[PDB]
């Protein structure tokens, strides 16, 4: 949309529905009359819309109520009400603003934050923005987490995330606003060349794309229409249902063979029947014909028993010879349906050799997409959050993705280099104790009336632990750890002295030999006006991957892109990169996946903070102390860096409401 | 409700593929394996058929014999009724072939002629004679 209601749909809101979150902070509203419903949606889209138009400074309660104009302007205890929802929980300013209204010089509550990638950074900025004191611990001497920039010279290439998948509805639009991030249009035409490195041709590029989409339609009719979603005691991934489709579809290419030399035999036996018909009616023929001969050697006049029988068999042999001339007219039509068979069969093989090849690497592609292999994605689950898409073009970030952590860090206190090993939480708070990771026996103790954990799902997942937990986690929540999937994907980073190749075009696929290797530098992303080229690792590859020489990766690298550019157009590189996301102890992973076995339903269990049990026994319920955020815990965001920072915003507002209070929910 | 237009996913079909860790395998091998003898069985046709045109090879051209054009004719000749109460004995009722023999008669010349000549040529007779042979 646009006008007021856009910038609702900016703020990935409905512009004409209050939400959840709104009518729990605002009953008497929603449960009002319908006119009154009408007004705070006004409100809110107003205030949206006035943050959106400039998100470089501070949006005040007040410099809201000069602009909106009565009978609007009139409640202004509403005004407030909503402008302050919209503050906490970071529909309005968050990110990097300049601050209108100066900070309480008093501070209030503190926050440890485990990690300092996008989320908790957004977590921590908000938080402060609010009065409270914030420290974030940080493993790597670095801050963006798994926005990971690598920078040589001019060389700048991200090994982590790298896309903003486009800016109708994404945070991320408000953060370019507000620093300088260069942002770069995608070109998304992706030439393939099979493993020789000849370019795949028009015709198969295109039958291949439309058989791929085909059989996921067909996956998804096997999940909903037919209920295939458990077999035997297990749940269905993705891969098995692809199977089970193309397994299907060469079933179905035999039987329509079958009943097809079926109709070629039956009009053989037909065939048969008449040339025995006919064989045996040339004998009568010959017969009868020896027979008037005969009897025509009675010569006339004769008497009429004679001249009966010349008659008699000549008539009978006329009668005959008709009969033969039907008959092989059928056998004419007979000979020609059976030229048309053998000329029209259907086709022969369900997929060749370099079709199903060429089908893996649209497989590889969404293995790639999913970071993991398509047998540990949920078929019933695995695309939930694709309703939540934004608008417009994917885009890349001229100037490096860290550019945006970096930014968010200023003003915070981060302690690199930092450790968590063990997190505490009670009654009456909590205790985090890290280590140095240089020197790892010096060691720290941060006592804070509440931890925000932004420790990645694949740390969370290590065995043994990484982190402790005191008291440990409730199996609620660890095995919501458990079934959620953690995936994997890598990058190889090749520096060049010149380009040499199609700048008109930033990607282009590599067909892999065999299936198991379909994931295997599948794919090659030239960045924007500029002189180097990624290969990406996928699917089953990325874990292998792993565990083999930087020199023989890039080797791989060079002969796939000789075969392509030939032997002559290919220089050694400069400098080269290759990435390890799963050996990363501090990620242990790329991000996470609805794993068959689970729902988004873990998502939000993932998101739902930890209360202790009371010290004393019998004193009444703690509030809660416990608090995650991260790419993890974001049901309709997963696996970004929006939906990172969207938890974060969404974890510091939980925290607020729970440690400042929440004024603004009062009638 | 629908699958893509021409895959095909029956109910039937999936719970066949599924129910084994090779099930696919023994699917599509016997299918492999019938469509085989189906192929095998064309081939013996084929031989067959081709070995029975030898034997039909020169047509029937030797043996056609030129045919009557004969107009109609009123009159019955004494050969004419000779020719059909004979005609009658070999044929009975069949009163296109009697038409064909005599060759300068109708079917319903014919016809009438069961009719007329029905008490003197004791036809009654002849067709009891016909009929207890066929
Ligand atoms: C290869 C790859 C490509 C990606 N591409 C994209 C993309 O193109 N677009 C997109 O939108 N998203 C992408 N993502 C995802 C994106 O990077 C994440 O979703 C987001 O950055 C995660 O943010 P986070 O703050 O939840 O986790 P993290 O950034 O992992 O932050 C957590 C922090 O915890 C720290 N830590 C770990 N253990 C400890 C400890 N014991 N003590 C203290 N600190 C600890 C880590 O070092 C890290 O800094 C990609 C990810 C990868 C791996
Ligand atoms: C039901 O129909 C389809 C649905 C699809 N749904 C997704 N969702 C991806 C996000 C997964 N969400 C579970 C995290 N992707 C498709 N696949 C594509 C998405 C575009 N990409 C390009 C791309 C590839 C990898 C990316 C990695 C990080 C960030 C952005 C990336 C963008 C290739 C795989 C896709 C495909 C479909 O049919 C053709
Ligand atoms: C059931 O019908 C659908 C078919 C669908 N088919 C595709 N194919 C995408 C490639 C074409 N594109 C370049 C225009 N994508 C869908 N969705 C897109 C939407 C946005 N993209 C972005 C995206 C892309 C890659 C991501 C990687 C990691 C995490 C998140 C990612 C998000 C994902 C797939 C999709 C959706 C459908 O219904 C909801
Ligand atoms: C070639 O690639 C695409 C194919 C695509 N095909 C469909 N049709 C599926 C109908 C079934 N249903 C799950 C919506 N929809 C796409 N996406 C849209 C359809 C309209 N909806 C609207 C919408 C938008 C935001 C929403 C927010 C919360 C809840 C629901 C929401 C619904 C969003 C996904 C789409 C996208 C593609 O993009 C790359
Ligand atoms: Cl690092
Ligand atoms: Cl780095
Ligand atoms: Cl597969
Ligand atoms: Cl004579
Ligand atoms: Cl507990």
């Amino acid at each position: 949309p646009s006008g007021v209601e856009g910038a609702a749909f900016q703020s990935r809101l409905p512009h004409d529905r209050m939400t959840s979150q709104e009518a729990a902070c605002f009953p008497d509203i929603i449960s009002g009359p319908q006119q009154t419903q009408k007004v705070f949606l006004f409100i809110r889209n107003r205030t949206l819309q006035l943050w959106l138009d400039n998100p470089k400074i501070q949006l005040t309660f007040e410099a809201t109520l000069q602009q909106l104009e009565a009978p609007y302007n009139s409640d202004t205890v509403l005004v407030h009400r909503v402008h302050s929802y919209l503050e906490r929980h970071g529909l309005i300013n968050f990110g990097i603003y300049k601050r209108i209204k100066p900070l309480p010089t008093k501070k209030t509550g503190k926050v440890i934050i485990i990690g300092s990638g996008v989320s908790g950074l957004a977590a921590a900025r908000q938080l402060q923005s609010f009065g409270m004191d914030v420290t974030l611990l940080e493993a790597r001497d670095r801050v963006g987490g798994r926005v990971a920039t690598f920078r040589k010279g001019n060389y700048v290439a991200d090994l982590g995330a790298m896309v903003v998948t486009g800016l109708g509805g994404n945070p991320m639009a408000v953060v370019s606003k507000q620093v300088n991030m260069e942002l770069a249009k995608i070109k998304q035409k992706c030439p393939l060349y099979e493993a020789n490195g000849q370019a795949v041709p028009k015709e198969k590029d295109e039958m291949v794309e439309q058989e791929f989409n085909r059989l996921l339609e067909a996956t998804s009719y096997l999940s909903h229409q037919l209920d295939f979603n458990v077999l035997n005691n297990k749940p269905v991934s993705l891969g098995q249902a692809l199977e089970v489709v193309i397994q299907l579809q060469e079933k179905h290419v035999k039987d329509e063979q079958i009943e097809h030399w079926k109709k070629i035999v039956k009009t053989q036996e037909e065939l048969k029947e008449l040339l025995n018909k006919m064989v045996n009616l040339k004998e009568k023929i010959k017969e009868l014909h020896q027979q008037y001969k005969e009897a025509s050697e009675v010569k006339p006049p004769r008497d009429i028993t004679a001249e009966f029988l010349v008659k008699s068999k000549h008539r009978d042999l006329t009668a005959l010879c008709k009969e033969y001339d039907e008959l092989a007219e059928t056998q004419g039509k007979l000979e020609e349906k059976l030229q048309e068979l053998e000329a029209n069969p259907p086709s022969d093989v369900y997929l060749s050799s370099r079709d199903r090849q060429i089908l893996d690497w649209h497989f590889a592609n969404l293995e790639f997409a999913n970071a993991t292999p398509l047998s540990t994605l949920s078929l019933k689950h695995w695309d939930q959050d694709d309703d939540f898409e934004f608008t417009g073009s994917h885009l890349t970030v001229r100037n490096g993705y860290s550019c945006v952590p970096v930014a968010l860090a200023e003003g915070l206190d981060i302690k690199l280099n930092t450790a968590v090993r063990q997190v505490r939480y009670t009654a009456s708070g909590c205790e985090v104790i890290a280590v140095n990771t240089r020197s790892t026996s010096q060691t720290f103790i941060y006592k804070c009336d509440a931890v925000l954990c932004t420790l990645p799902l694949g740390v969370l997942k290590q065995q043994p632990p990484a982190v402790q937990f005191v008291p440990p986690l409730p199996e609620w929540k660890t095995s919501a750890v458990q079934r959620m999937g953690f995936g994997n994907l890598n990058k190889v980073v090749l520096c060049f002295d010149r380009v040499f190749w199609d700048p008109s075009v930033n990607l282009f696929g590599h067909v892999g030999s065999t299936t198991a290797s379909r994931g295997e530098l599948f794919l090659f992303w030239n960045l924007y006006k500029a002189p180097i080229l990624l290969a990406l690792v996928a699917g089953e590859a990325a874990g292998i991957m792993e565990n083999i020489s930087d020199d023989v990766i890039v080797g791989r690298c060079l002969a796939i892109l000789k075969g392509i550019f030939g032997s002559s157009a290919v220089p050694q590189p400069k400098e080269t990169v290759v990435s390890r996301w799963r050996a990363d102890p501090w990620a242990r992973g790329s991000y996470s996946y609805v794993a068959a076995g689970s729902s988004g339903n873990d998502y939000d269990l993932m998101a739902q903070p930890i209360t202790p049990g009371p010290s004393i026994p019998g004193a009444p319920q703690p509030i809660p102390r416990l608090f995650f955020a991260g790419e993890h815990t974001i049901r309709n965001y997963p696996a970004t860096v929006h939906g990172a920072l969207l938890s974060g915003l969404r974890e510091a507002g939980r925290i607020a409401d729970q440690f400042l209070g929440a004024m603004y929910t009062l009638p | 409700r629908k699958p893509p237009k021409g895959m095909f996913l029956s109910q039937e079909d999936v719970e066949a593929v599924s129910a084994n860790a090779t099930a696919a395998t023994t699917v599509l091998r016997q299918l492999d394996m019938e469509l085989v003898s189906v192929k095998r069985q064309i081939q013996n046709i084929k031989q067959t058929n081709s070995a029975l045109k030898e034997k039909l090879d020169g047509g029937i051209e030797p043996y056609r014999l030129p045919e009557v054009i004969q107009k109609c004719n009123a009159r019955w000749t004494t050969e004419e009724q000779l020719l059909a109460v004979q005609a009658i004995r070999k044929y009975g009722r069949d009163f296109q072939a009697i038409s064909d023999v005599i060759g300068n008669k109708s079917v319903v010349q014919v016809k009438n002629f069961f009719v007329n000549y029905r008490r003197r040529f004791n036809i009654d007779e002849v067709l009891q004679e016909w009929e207890a042979e066929h």
